[PDB]
Order: structure tokens, then C-alpha cells, then sequence
């Protein structure tokens, strides 16, 4: 697909930069957000529920980024090139969505 | 036995209804259609989707988050039927077993079987 | 059983008679008609039982597939089905369809997909596909990618993805309006009217200690949706113009609360529109609310008051009624696959074997 | 009761598997999911094709040859179901039941259901 | 129940490790595997079991159609279905089709379509398809219209329809040569090889009056057909060369069968090839062929010797064998959906519960 | 479809003329017969085992005229126009088969 890059998949440190949509609540916290291209977002699950984070398929290019989950902190990041604004989701209740702007 | 009565978790069976994992299935056990107790039978597609529920421990006395996992792709296996409710929760959502949780796989939407893994305490 | 009269036979043979074979049909859509959809333990292929009331006759049959959704057409006109076919059943391209058929000939007389596989694949529960008032819409619930009511139209097509909030049921009012009603924010009204969707919240009705059983009655004829609680009944009337929250009334005589009595498993509430009268199935429960129930309570809407009794005498799952004048009970076992019939003044009459499977749903036409 | 006891005919029920018409059945009756003794349930077809069976009437004393025609165009009925063989013969032909007797309908070639028709002596 | 063994997790569990799902792979196609398919009394849909004799676990299942043929390759590196699906499952377009799975993972590897609808629906027999003895290819047979054998290439693709007499079995003797054998005008050997079609006729074994069972006994490997009758047998060695006849040997001891000692109902026969052994369902009936025996008595197809007693204390419908140095009798029950195992020298080891509806064919792959 | 006309369906008395073929061991009798175009053929069932005729159907047009059944006498009479070969058969036993050739 395109737009944009993968790295990795569950595990769960920050490093230095912050960046990071994030969970609990059932819902990413500061949902709708901001940020410039060329990126990665942290997602990390905080719950005592999993979840993943699965935009849709018709945004983020062919295909269409599931991510997984799994709580125990775990984390996925993904990184972005082109603008425009993305909505995402989570699988097992497509309810808490979230929407971000890339500018 | 008596079908009103509250969930006597136990855990030695696994193929049996009352196994503690089992608090909160709606459907079918896999090690009964050659699956195994966290791993789907051959030919079928694991889900992403799932449900929760806290089962109770009777060995070591704590209660673990068990995701619900459904293999797709097949039909019905009929083999272990089971049907539990602890704490169950309708429809307005996850919490809730009547939903085919299946999403994840060729496009696997089929119930066949679900999983009974043990995701977090 | 009585259909030892087959001495009919025996007499038509005497007379010489014939033996010319024919497709027949059905009586024709009646108030003593009853629908008993087989969800079948979720598997790939599903049917519908046709019976007649009274005679305890299977009048006829459907055929169905994954997780169907059945909706009779009140004044008797159509019954109908949302399905799921997949090529290679249970593997495949999938295919989601709206069948329509004649209540007399069984036949097919439209067969509507839908575009992107959109139904929501649940255990069935009577609501969360529905006609409208008219007749000449379904409205059918998307629950995965997005929230949505899907429209369609019958004068046969696919019409609009209607979009809504963290929604569950359809409960129509109108032509154009629907109470896409429990919600975690209690309550929608959507007017798909014209061109759009508007999309207005109630005043939140139980909180969120209460919890709503997946099963609510409603009477389409006239905005009647009675929606009891893991315990008791809430009550609210739709009309256009929104809902209007009625007193709650408790199913349980207090003292049977503490001895542990409390709502069963499946379709639990039916409501009788020419009376205002409850039925809800119930018995001693705990955390085991899709058990089966052993009796049913009846009781007044406007009056909380219970009027009635009823022990069943088997372990049932499922109920509902006639909507005439000197109204039926119906009483569905899923697991002995009998349809055990009453008089909705105690005593049982029919009784409807296997129907085999898993029956779960029963659904009658309101009719004049 | 008892499989392997000579078929003793009564001319009484008819949803019965006894019946002295069902002498060669297989399948199900279709009296029992909305047809008749000699009629289809409504939305299924009618076969031409069959397959006879010469059937003993215990009231008057003939025997009767009973074409065994199939319902089509729906999946089996599941009701009344029984399995008759006086005088069956082998696949090689006609007098054999376990073929789904069904050319004749709209395309229809799948089982549902199997009238009783008298078609001679 | 032994898998109870589940007390392996409760070692994972306080060993603090994950519980990390994936999909998994059956064992690897071997001897005492077999495969248990369900015609499930003439519904649309059905199911074949795989299951690993000693163990008595199943292995895996595979979802089927319309009265499915199943095929198991001998060298147990393919097992394979001809099948039946309509689009709107159980009306609409017909598809038939066969289908290749790896008996590994399960995995379709080829879904073949055959062109007009020409599978032959019925009660099924091993035997009315078969797998030609190279495996490249899978022989059917087509009833309506016109009596024909239809040849599939597993290099994926329909072949041809090879036009064949009013002939019924199909029994591969070589690549290119197979006995669409049993006619009234007794056993045909078919040439399908270069060009054309063949189709020399035997020296009529049986008469009128002596019936040929729909389940015959053969063995692939070594072209050894055991056909009882109503009564007893009739065996046939069969290479691309014409057949030869075997004398004849009753499997009822003469008082026995006065006594009204006789064959069973479905899968009756069975034949191990390392040794010389037929075994067969017998119990005491009368024109109720279809039912169920008792019974299997033990006999040495070179010398019509009973060196065997087996009373199954099962009401018994279809049975075959290990085919293995020591073998294990199968025993399928199709009332009460179960699979028992036996020595095949006596005793009962194994059940296999719930192979729901109506199982009834048993196949084994030939393997070293 | 085409080739050729219908006429009746069980009753059973020929007339005047022949032109006929009925039952008899599941096989129509005289089975391969010629007749010339115009030529009535009335098939007559003869059995105490019903039958019909049935050709297929891309022979006689289009469709495929199925023939209907009959016991003990009934009949079933088929006119020709075209000349060729067609070849019938009884469907519930697709083994008893026969040829007519119109000349
Ligand atoms: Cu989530
Ligand atoms: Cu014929």
C-alpha cells in the first residue's frame, strides 16, 4: 500500500520524542490530532482490554493497516509521508475512532 | 446440571463446559474439531476480533482476562456446544457474546470455533 | 396423532379417486400464523417454519442462510429475510441479499444484494432489522467499519448507507423516521427524510447500572416498545414526533427478587397491542440470563399489575403472541425443538415438533 | 421398534412410517412440512422422475405401485423422516431409492421431500 | 474425558508462558488416519471428519455440499470431493466442482469446476468415484441425460465425458483403465487412453435373481473387488487386462442363513490386502437391507474360512479397516453419530463422539 | 421451439392409422425407427411402470420437450417437420433409449 511506513509491533518504550496516540478509557486519548508528515505516532494499549488500531481501506493507500494489539503495555507505530486527514479505528468495537490530521 | 444455578469453574477438563477458561464462550470449543485451547484447527482463520470476560481461577485464586477468539472460515463444528454468561453484557457492545467475533482472516465471517486464550489478569 | 386422517385417503381410494399430483399453497396470511426462524447454532445454512395456530400445522417453509433476519409484513402482504450466501459455503465470496416472498406461494418475488457485505452477522434478535410503517422500505443495521442503518428500498433496490451514532436497534415510527433507540447515550431519532440524516438524542432513560436486554417487544402499529432489564420494565411511546417516557414498572413481586427470580435467556418480553398487556418469561436465575425460563408473568402496562401466572411445564426460551382478539402464547424450546402453544389464559393446546436445530424466533403479523 | 422385523403395513396414519403407501420411502414425508400425501409444499418443485415401489393396502388387500416422487428446490425438510426398502434393488436401477429421484422442476435437484401417489395396480 | 489433559495449560499458566494463538497443522497423512464424511441425511451442507485412530482425536473436518464424493489418495498425499452448491443454497445456479485439499493444512489447492452439472446425485458409495491409480486423475459418473464417465486432471482441469454403457461402478485398474464394472449385462472394462473410448464386456458373473450390493469392497493397490450379494460373494482380480473370476464363497454358514442370518445396511464390506481378509455386516433382517447389524463375522477370501466371531454391541451401519500390519475394525453408527474403534481381533478401544446427523462413509488411505 | 408440432397427452386410443411404438420391458419397442416428415408417432405406455419421452434439447429446437408419463395405456403422440436424427429417452431410467430418423 501507501502511506506510510510500518516498523514495529509490541513491545513498549517511548524513546526520547513523544508522540503518541495513546489508550484507556476505551478510546485514544486525544483522538482527533494533529501532527506533520514524515512521522511515526506511538499507539500503545494502557487498557485492561486490548485492542488495534485499523483505519479503514481507502485511506493509507491499497490494502488498509490493520495493526493488531495486546495489552501488557505493547505498542505499534506508524509513520506517515503524504498529507491529508486519516480515520482510524478499533476492530472489536468500531466504536472509539479517531482522526488524524496530517499537515 | 440444573441450568439456573451459578458457574462452578473447575480445571481439569477443557473439553467441558464448566472449565474455568470457558466463563463467557458462546459456541464451540476447538479442541474438540482440532483445534487445541488457544490454536485453531487446520484450515480455519483466527480472528482479531474478540470478546472479554474475567474468569475465576479455582487452582490459584485469580480471576484472568480471557480474549475470545473465533477461527473462521468452516461451518459449525458441533462438536462441544457450550453457551456461558459471566458477566456477558448486551449488545451495546464488547463485553457481549452473541456477536460473531471474527474479524480477521481470507474474509472469514463463518463461525466455526472459538479460542480460549489467556490475554492479560 | 390426528392426521389419522389420512382415512381421507383411504377414502378418496375407495372412490376411485385420481392421484394427480400438484404444487399446492398456503391458506393465506392470518393472525393465528406464526414464523419460527432456526438460527441453528450458527451454521451456514438456516430455515423458516410456516405454522398455522390452532391446526398446529406447518403450513410451509423458507429457506435461509447465515445468521438470518426475518420481518413480517403486518397487514399479511410479504415476509422477507436479510441473508448471507458465501461461494463455497462458509468459504468464498460473500453475498448479502434481501429475499421478499408471497405468503401463499413461497415463491421469490425480489432478490435484492447488498453492495459491501454489510448485515452484521449476531445471534438474531427481533429489531435490529426492520420494516417501516409502509411497507416499502427495510432498514438493516452495519455495525462493522462503520455505524450505520442501511436502506432499502422494496420497489427492489439497495437505497443509502445511512450513517448514526454508537447505536443499536430500529424501532421505525414512520414512513421516514426510526428510533435507532438504546444507544450508551440513551435513545436516537433519525429523519432519513429527503435528502439527509438528522439525528437527535433523548433524555437519557436508565443508567448505566441498568442493563437492557438484547430482546425488546415492540408494536410497530402503535409505538409501543416495552424493554425490560437483566430484572425490570421500561416503557416509552414513539410517535414522529419523539418519545415519551412512561413510568417503570418492576416484573417481580419483591419478594420473589430476593428469592431469586429474574428474566430469562433468548426472546424473552412479547406484548399484546388490543390489551395492554406484558408477557416476560422468568424464573430463578443469577448470572445465567440466556437459560431457559419455566414460567411467565402477564402483566397490565398501564397498571403494573400482575394479572397473571403461568407455569409453562417445560423449559422455554422463547415467546410471544397473537395479536387477536382471544390471543395464543407461543413458547419456543430451542433445545427440545418443540413449539409448545397455550391459551394466553393458562392451558396448553398444540404442540410443534421438531423444528429441528436450534429454534430461537417467532414472529406473527399484527393483523385486522 | 425393532429394524430388522419384517415392515408391517397400517392404513391409519400416514405421518407414521408404517403407512402402507411409505413401503419404499426415502427421505421424508411431505404431509409433515406443508405438502400432502400426494402434494408438494408450497415454493418447491415436482419431479417427473421416481421410483416405484409395489405397496400391500391392509384394508382392501392390494397391492398398490406407489411412485415415489421427490419435492425439489429446498434443502431437507428435516421432519418425518424414514427409510423403507420392500423390494429396493440395486443402483442398477428404478426399483432403487437412495437416488434423489428430482428431473423435472425449475433446475431443481435438491432433496426436501417424497410424495406417496397411487399410479396403478 | 482423557483431554483432560488440560492440565498441560495449568503447567503453562504457572510457568508464566503465553498463551501466543496462531492456526495449527494436522499430523501428516498416515495409516490409521480416517476420514469420516456426513451426508447428513440430504441436507445442502455437510461435513467430513478426519481422525486419527489410536488417538481417537480428530484431526481436522472439511466442509462439503450437496451429497459429496470423498476421495482419499493412497500414497496420503492428497485427499480430495466432487461437489454440489447452488447459489442460494439449495435453489439457483448449480455449480459442481471438485475440489484438492492438502491433509496438512486443510487447504483448498485446487477448486475444479466440471461444466454442466453432470455429478449424479445420490446416497453415496464408495466407489461410484474414484481416483485412478497414478492419482492424476479422478474418474465420475453422470446418470442424466446419458449414462457417462466423466474424467477430471488433477493439472487442474474438466477433461472429457467419456460415454460408457448402462454401467454403474467405477473400479481403476490402471492409468487409462478402469471397470465401470456391474451391469446387468455384467462388468465392463473401460480404455479412456490415446483418442478415444473402449468399452469391451465381461463374462456375465451373477444371474438375475442375485443381487449385487451398492457398497463392494476394492482394493486400488492390488485390483481386488469382494461384491457381496444380498447374501454372500463374489470376487473379481482385475489388472488393464481383463478381469478374472474367483470361486464363489458364502459369508453366512448355511444354518445361519437359514436361521435368517443376513447383510446389513450401507458400508457392509471391507477387505484387508495384507492380508487376505473380507469382513462383513451381518445380522439377522429380511428385506430391511438398509438397516443396521449387530454383527461382523471374519472370513479368508482365499479359502472361504469364518476365522472370525465380532459381536460390535452397537447398532452398526458402515465399517472398513486399518489397513495396516495390525488393524483396527471401524465400526460407524450413524443413529447415534458415532464412530467406534476395534481390534480386529475383538475388542472395542476407542469411541468418537458427535460426527454429527448421519455419518456414514468411512475411507482410509493404502499406505506403507 | 422447433421441429415438431404437439397434438395431446394421455388418453390412449390410436384410429385409423399406426405409427407407434409402446413399452414393454423398460425399452421402447421398435426403438430406432424412420418415418418421413409429417408422420405422426404415437408413443403408448404399455407398462405397468410409468414412463415418458424425453429427448434432451438441443434436438427438436429450442427448450427440449419433455414428455409427460403414463401408465397402464395413456399416450403421447409427436409430429415432425424437419428431417434429421433424434434421439429420445425416458427419463426416470435414462437407459431406455431409442432414435427416430425423419426422412
Ligand atoms: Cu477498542
Ligand atoms: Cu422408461
Amino acid at each position: 500500500a501507501t502511506i506510510p511506513s510500518e516498523s514495529p509491533f509490541a513491545a513498549a518504550e517511548v524513546a526520547d520524542g513523544a508522540i503518541v496516540v495513546d489508550i484507556a478509557k476505551m478510546k485514544y486519548e486525544t483522538p482527533e490530532l494533529h501532527v506533520k508528515v514524515g512521522d511515526t505516532v506511538t499507539w500503545i494499549n494502557r487498557e485492561a482490554m486490548p485492542h488495534n488500531v485499523h483505519f479503514v481501506a481507502g485511506v493509507l493507500g491499497e490494502a488498509a493497516l490493520k495493526g493488531p494489539m495486546m495489552k501488557k503495555e505493547q505498542a505499534y507505530s506508524l509513520t506517515f509521508t503524504e498529507a491529508g486527514t486519516y480515520d482510524y479505528h478499533c476492530t472489536p468495537h468500531p466504536f472509539m475512532r479517531g482522526k488524524v490530521v496530517v499537515e | 446440571v440444573d441450568p439456573r444455578a451459578k458457574w462452578q469453574p473447575q480445571d481439569n477438563d477443557i473439553q467441558a463446559c464448566d472449565y474455568w477458561r470457558h466463563c463467557s464462550i458462546a459456541g464451540n470449543i476447538c479442541d474438540c474439531s482440532a483445534g487445541s485451547l488457544t490454536s485453531c484447527p487446520p484450515g480455519t482463520l483466527v480472528a482479531s476480533g474478540s470478546w472479554v470476560g474475567s474468569c475465576y481461577n479455582p487452582p490459584d485464586p485469580n480471576k484472568y482476562i480471557t480474549a475470545y477468539r473465533d477461527c473462521c472460515g468452516y461451518n459449525v463444528s458441533g462438536r462441544c456446544a457450550c453457551l456461558n454468561t459471566e458477566g456477558e453484557l448486551p449488545v451495546y457492545n464488547k463485553d457481549a457474546n452473541d456477536i460473531i467475533w471474527c474479524f480477521g482472516g481470507e474474509d472469514g465471517m463463518t463461525y466455526h470455533c472459538s479460542i480460549s486464550p489467556v490475554s492479560g489478569a | 396423532e390426528k392426521s389419522k386422517v389420512a382415512g381421507s385417503a383411504a377414502a378418496a381410494s375407495a372412490a376411485a379417486a385420481s392421484d394427480g399430483s400438484s404444487c399446492d399453497h398456503g391458506p393465506g396470511a392470518i393472525s393465528r400464523r406464526s414464523h419460527i426462524t432456526l438460527p441453528a447454532y450458527f451454521a451456514g445454512t438456516t430455515e423458516n417454519w410456516v405454522s398455522c395456530a390452532g391446526c398446529g400445522v406447518t403450513l410451509g417453509h423458507s429457506l435461509g442462510a447465515f445468521l438470518s433476519l426475518a420481518v413480517a409484513g403486518h397487514s399479511g402482504s410479504d415476509f422477507a429475510l436479510a441473508s448471507t450466501s458465501f461461494a463455497r459455503s462458509a468459504k468464498g465470496k460473500r453475498t448479502d441479499y434481501v429475499e421478499v416472498f408471497d405468503p401463499v406461494t413461497f415463491l421469490p418475488i425480489a432478490d435484492i444484494e447488498l453492495p459491501d457485505a454489510p448485515r452484521f452477522s449476531v445471534g438474531p434478535r427481533v429489531h435490529i432489522i426492520g420494516n417501516c410503517a409502509s411497507s416499502a422500505c427495510l432498514l438493516f443495521f452495519l455495525f462493522g467499519s462503520s455505524a450505520a442503518a442501511g436502506l432499502s428500498v422494496p420497489g427492489a433496490s439497495d437505497d443509502q448507507l445511512t450513517k448514526s451514532a454508537s447505536c443499536f436497534h430500529i424501532h421505525p415510527g414512520a414512513a421516514a423516521t426510526h428510533y435507532l433507540g438504546s444507544c450508551p447515550a440513551s435513545l436516537a431519532a433519525s429523519d432519513l427524510a429527503a435528502a439527509p440524516a438528522a439525528a437527535g438524542i433523548v433524555g437519557a432513560q436508565c443508567t448505566g447500572a441498568q442493563n437492557c436486554s438484547s430482546q425488546a417487544a415492540q408494536a410497530n402499529y402503535p409505538g409501543m416498545l416495552v424493554w425490560a432489564v437483566a430484572s425490570s420494565i421500561l416503557q416509552g411511546d414513539i410517535p414522529a414526533a419523539g418519545a415519551t417516557m412512561k413510568a417503570a414498572i418492576d416484573g417481580n413481586e419483591s419478594g420473589r427478587k430476593a428469592d431469586n427470580f429474574r428474566s430469562a435467556g433468548f426472546q424473552m418480553v412479547a406484548k399484546l397491542k388490543n390489551t395492554d398487556g406484558i408477557m416476560i418469561l422468568t424464573v430463578e436465575h443469577s448470572r445465567s440470563c440466556l437459560a431457559a425460563a419455566e414460567n411467565t408473568s402477564s402483566v397490565t402496562a398501564s397498571v403494573g399489575q400482575t394479572s397473571g401466572p403461568i407455569s409453562n411445564g417445560h423449559d422455554s426460551d422463547a415467546i410471544i403472541a397473537a395479536q387477536d382478539g382471544a390471543s395464543d402464547n407461543y413458547a419456543n424450546s430451542a433445545g427440545t425443538e418443540v413449539l409448545d402453544i397455550y391459551d394466553a389464559a393458562s392451558d396448553q393446546d398444540q404442540s410443534s415438533v421438531e423444528l429441528d436445530k436450534g429454534p430461537e424466533s417467532l414472529s406473527v403479523q399484527n393483523e385486522a
